């Protein structure tokens, strides 16, 4: 869902930490 | 709708938000 989420709409860095280990 | 041009940059902002703490990068 990182691909759905931020290529259509632009994702903060806020929620990028979500997908870290 | 290029995801995999797309993809090449979540890579990179990956690397800077994890830092550290790294990640998984699955192109599902
Ligand atoms: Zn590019």
């Amino acid at each position: 869902g990182i691909v759905e989420q931020c290529c259509t709409s632009i994702c903060s860095l806020y929620q990028l930490e979500n997908y870290c280990n | 709708v290029n995801q995999h041009l797309c993809g090449s940059h979540l890579v990179e902002a990956l690397y800077l938000v994890c830092g550290e703490r790294g990640f998984f990068y699955t192109p599902k």
